[PDB]
């Protein structure tokens, strides 16, 4: 038929394996290790759960997103300053992963910055779904857990801040992807040839076509029940750009009235 | 440090 064990198909399985190994060393908290925490399938001393204001104030008497602090006594902004803090940390983790993509470092150095400039947001929201469920999201490298309703119980600008990510994560986690699917999918997002300001679009697309081939074979082998999952995963790349747009539109309110 | 010096830094 179509799928066969040719030398070309093995090279796509070797690329998937290579990207998976760099996916483990670059990103400390993987999905499989995060799902075991959420479903209690592990024995990691049962991390803390922040579900209201009393659990937040009491839970902060243990090392948390207050790393460096005495900034922003208000809890609505202090939580938001923690998300942007680890987001910067996620930029360095994604960039270290991008270096392991075959051909990424061989591109123009300015294009490498451009691909990561407009790509980190979509990957931060993709990998955040691995830390989420219907109840909340793992925080502080799995040592905490902030509920979805407590985040929504914040003020008007900050209450709807995490909710679009939860609504994406519910439908995205329903696809039941593992780390082997996400590693290639993340590499496809980086090698996007439609980023603004790209100098050499052709060699970026030549790598993405190679990543798409590896992602196609991956989802066919790993997911026999979900036909057209490769098609569904590409449409999710359009869900992500709306989360980025809603996040930018949320930052407009901060400049307007937040003094 | 506006998301461009951070990526430039990590890209040694
Ligand atoms: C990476 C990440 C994690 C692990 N969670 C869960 C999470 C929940 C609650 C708390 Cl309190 C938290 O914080 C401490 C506990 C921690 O992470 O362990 C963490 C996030 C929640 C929201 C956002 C986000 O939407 N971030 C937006 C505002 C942005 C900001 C800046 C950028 C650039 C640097 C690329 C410009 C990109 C996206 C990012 C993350």
């Amino acid at each position: 038929d179509k799928m066969q064990l040719n030398p070309e198909s093995a090279d796509l399985r070797a690329l998937a394996k290579h990207l998976y190994d760099s996916y483990i060393k670059s990103f400390p908290l993987t999905k499989a290790k995060a799902r075991a925490i959420l479903t209690g399938k592990t024995t990691d001393k049962s991390p803390f759960v922040i579900y209201d204001m009393n659990s937040l104030m009491m839970g902060e008497d243990k090392i948390k997103f207050k790393h460096i602090q005495e900034q922003s006594k208000e809890v609505a902004i202090r939580i938001f300053q923690g998300c942007q803090f680890r987001s910067v940390e996620a930029v360095q983790e994604i960039t270290e992963y991008a270096k392991s993509i075959p051909g990424f470092v061989n591109l123009d150095l300015n294009d490498q910055v451009t691909l990561l400039k407009y790509g980190v947001h979509e990957i931060i929201y993709t990998m955040l779904a691995s830390l989420m469920n219907k109840d909340g999201v793992l925080i502080s490298e799995g040592q905490g857990f902030m509920t979805r309703e407590f985040l929504k119980s914040l003020r008007k600008p900050f209450g709807d801040f995490m909710e679009p990510k939860f609504e994406f994560a519910v439908k995205f986690n329903a696809l039941e992807l593992d780390d082997s699917d996400l590693a290639i999918f993340i590499a496809v997002i980086i090698l996007s040839g439609d980023r603004p300001g790209l100098l050499n679009v052709k060699p970026i697309e030549d790598i993405q076509d190679n990543l798409l081939q590896a992602l196609e074979l991956q989802l066919k082998l790993n997911h026999p029940e979900s036909s057209q999952l490769f098609a569904k995963l590409l449409q999710k790349m359009t869900d992500l750009r709306q989360i980025v747009t809603e996040h930018v539109q949320l930052l407009q309110v901060i400049k307007k009235t937040e003094t | 440090m506006g998301l461009e010096a951070i990526i430039r830094k990590a890209l040694m």
